[PDB]
């Protein structure tokens, strides 16, 4: 989607292999605010908007 | 409420103390006033700020 | 310490840094004190094919 037009998708009842995100090689910029991603392996969240 | 004199004594102690224990409460600036929470959500570099 | 990495991982060298070259190559200490120096060697270490 545009910028302007941002897409929101809700993530809930699943798990999260944030693994295979900060192992991925396809990402140029990944900076996290607030947590560090070793740790959200060790993390649950009652809501997540990606 | 004769013995008021000595009461107070004991209330002011007891103020005090609770204060102090609210004081566990505050964040002080962190973003959490928990330790635990810190440590669990933050790699030392910045976990010691 | 010399060696040679590419270009997206050179971030990886630095203190609290993580990923493959971190993780599974060369890590620096949190506490690390001393200076990294990294240059471009496309002329030198690339070939054709």
């Amino acid at each position: 989607a545009s910028v302007y037009a941002w897409n929101r998708k809700r993530i809930s009842n699943c798990v999260a292999d944030y693994s295979v995100l900060y192992n991925s090689a396809s990402f140029s910029t990944f900076k996290c605010y607030g947590v560090s991603p070793t740790k959200l392996n060790d993390l649950c969240f009652t809501n997540v908007y990606a | 409420s004769a013995l008021g004199k000595l009461q107070d004594v004991v209330n002011q102690n007891a103020q005090a103390l609770n204060t102090l224990v609210k004081q566990l409460s505050s964040n002080f600036g962190a973003i959490s006033s928990v330790l635990n929470d810190i440590l669990s959500r933050l790699d030392p570099p910045e976990a010691e700020v | 310490d010399s060696f040679v990495i590419r270009g997206d991982e050179v971030r990886q060298i630095a203190p609290g840094q993580t990923g493959k070259i971190a993780d599974y190559n060369y890590k620096l200490p949190d506490d690390f004190t001393g200076c990294v120096i990294a240059w471009n060697s496309n002329n030198l270490d690339s070939k054709v094919g």
